[PDB]
């Protein structure tokens, strides 16, 4: 769904605190905003991505107390409120793998 | 992700529609049934079978999962292909670019003014196609995961929101409902299937 | 009197309802939506 | 059902009206177009490491020998500008076809029939829609249904008459408490338990949530005849 | 230590910062290095 969002400075990865090179790279123009504006543009659309797949609801519900529903037992795909982290045995094998 | 598995348990497909319904889960299977031309006798008959044959099939998931370690190779491809994007972003600096030096202060520092900016302009000019043929191979791989996604949020409205009459779309065969799980960076559905 | 703030978001509230062997909700009215949808 | 309607419509000239933010992402493709191409007349006035940006600063002022020199500096800087606004309207022509056909597809599904997919023709239950033009791009009006005011009631999967349990055929039975009823999922339109409105199969020794109750025969009045 | 500073060691120039640390190097070793040929640990000329 989502990939890492990264930001790169143009000018510290090109002039690493240069004084004489960062006079130059400033003869050549907006390459160096350009490239910061599209990464930048980037690292949104990661953040939108989970708000068009998740957030399919802005109601949130919650399960029962008493966790009948016809003998299927959930108990393996429902998030663990004994955890510290409120999630299911099964998202446990995924976050480690 | 736990509310969505609370809509579907127990409101089935009326909290993708509005306000929640309640509607318990051994009648919401036998809609689900009759959704794909099955009569809901075969399940208020059999409703142990199901059951057992749910709850043993999930239990194949944890013992496929904790085993297989190529299960996931989808999404640690995404990890590696962005990984060896910044490493090779970093060894081009130890690149001399046809320069004296691939270092500044070797050349600011060692030769003149009017012959320094010569070799630093080689490096300059270098570098920065280094970030250009970064970005735009980010710029890709930005589309290829936005259409993972615009796929995975379809998903998480057909198969889990409803049922869905799509072939092979939510699961291979008769689809009745569908349970979204969590991962890094993506998602893990667990489709229901008869 | 104002301010700039920050804080947690929110998920959106929570709206738990009654779950039992025997019970269900019907609708007793319905009401017309109309949505807009804009694309390129 | 005409009122709700026609009341909505009136509230999308409203919203359309004041809200212009409604329209963004139309405006996001007209101003990453605008940029780019503002972009590269910026890039003009840059020098690139040379004596100057434009080319009668050098071709009339240098020889040959030393502009050819300073004149290819532009050239490799320029076009370099080029394949940079080139590549980017490149990729951004895919994203608009992705939304092109995906409009193809709601033109299609939403306009020319009734879809059955969940939340791809609007949010509810999807009835219609009407289509709109805009600059650029196209909207969709989505007529849906959606039920508002709720009641709980006691139901049941099936009923024992005498012996044999029987199913409903459309619909689910509910409780008002005391008596039972049949009525559809969606709206509340009770009716009496009958045979016609009913499927049998089985016994009730076997089916879980069993009840018992009197289905109406139709023929009842005929015996007496 | 624990202020933004110049380096010039006997073999090793950079800016940054210096902190105690559990590394180790050994008697003919001076620096460190990370996976990207970048310098991260010194050991000093002078003390031990």
């Amino acid at each position: 769904v989502s990939m890492t969002k990264t930001s790169v400075d143009c000018t510290m990865y090109i002039c690493g605190d240069s004084t004489e090179c960062s006079n130059l790279l400033l003869q050549y123009g907006s390459f160096c905003t350009q490239l910061n504006r599209a990464l930048t543009g980037i690292a949104v659309e990661q953040d939108k991505n989970t708000q068009e797949v998740f957030a399919q609801v802005k109601q949130i519900y919650k399960t029962p107390p008493i966790k009948d529903f016809g003998g299927f037992n959930f108990s393996q795909i429902l998030p663990d409120p004994s955890k510290p982290s409120k999630r299911s045995f099964i998202e446990d094998l995924l976050f480690n793998k | 992700t736990s509310a969505l598995l609370a809509g579907t348990i127990t409101s089935g497909w009326t909290f993708g529609a509005g306000a929640a319904l309640q509607i318990p889960f051994a009648m919401q299977m036998a809609y689900r049934f009759n959704g794909i031309g099955v009569t809901q006798n075969v399940l208020y008959e059999n409703q142990k079978l199901i059951a057992n044959q749910f709850n043993s099939a999930i239990g194949k998931i944890q013992d496929s999962l904790s085993s297989t370690a190529s299960a996931l190779g989808k999404l640690q491809n995404v990890v590696n292909q962005n990984a060896q994007a910044l490493n090779t972003l970093v060894k081009q600096l130890s690149s001399n670019f046809g320069a004296i030096s691939s270092v500044l202060n070797d050349i600011l520092s060692r030769l003149d003014p009017p012959e320094a900016e010569v070799q630093i302009d080689r490096l300059i000019t270098g570098r920065l196609q280094s970030l250009q043929t970064y970005v735009t191979q980010q710029l890709i791989r930005a589309a290829e995961i936005r259409a993972s996604a615009n796929l995975a949020a379809t998903k998480m409205s057909e198969c889990v929101l409803g049922q869905s009459k799509r072939v092979d779309f939510c699961g291979k065969g008769y689809h009745l409902m569908s349970f979204p799980q969590s991962a890094p960076h993506g998602v893990v559905f667990l489709h229901v299937t008869y | 009197s104002q301010s700039i703030i920050a804080y947690t978001m929110s998920l959106g509230a929570e709206n738990s309802v009654a779950y039992s062997n025997n019970s269900i909700a019907i609708p007793t009215n319905f009401t017309i939506s109309v949505t807009t949808e804009i694309l390129p | 059902i005409a009122n709700q309607f026609n009341s909505a419509i009136g509230k999308i000239q409203d919203s359309l009206s004041s809200t212009a933010s409604a329209l963004g992402k139309l405006q996001n493709v007209v101003n990453q177009n605008a940029q780019a191409l503002n972009t590269l007349v910026k890039q003009l006035s840059s020098n690139f490491g040379a004596i100057s940006s434009v080319l009668n600063d050098i071709l009339s002022r240098l020889d040959p020998p030393e502009a050819e020199v300073q004149i290819d500096r532009l050239i490799t800087g320029r076009l370099q500008s080029l394949q940079t606004y080139v590549t980017q309207q490149l990729i951004r022509a895919a994203e608009i076809r992705a939304s092109a056909n995906l409009a193809a597809t709601k033109m299609s599904e939403c306009v020319l029939g009734q879809s059955k997919r969940v939340d791809f023709c609007g949010k509810g239950y999807h009835l219609m829609s009407f289509p709109q033009s805009a600059p650029h791009g196209v909207v969709f009006l989505h007529v849906t249904y959606v039920p508002a005011q709720e009641k709980n009631f006691t139901t049941a999967p099936a009923i024992c008459h005498d012996g044999k349990a029987h199913f409903p055929r459309e619909g689910v039975f509910v409780s008002n408490g005391t008596h039972w009823f049949v009525t559809q999922r969606n709206f509340y339109e009770p009716q009496i338990i009958t045979t016609d409105n009913t499927f049998v199969s089985g016994n009730c020794d076997v089916v879980i949530g069993i009840v018992n109750n009197t289905v109406y025969d139709p023929l009842q009045p005929e015996l007496d005849s | 230590k624990n202020k933004c500073v110049n380096f010039n060691f006997n073999g090793l120039t950079g800016t940054g910062v210096l902190t105690e640390s559990n590394k180790k190097f050994l008697p003919f070793q001076q620096f460190g290095r990370d996976i990207a040929d970048t310098t991260d640990a010194v050991r000093d000329p002078q003390t031990l």
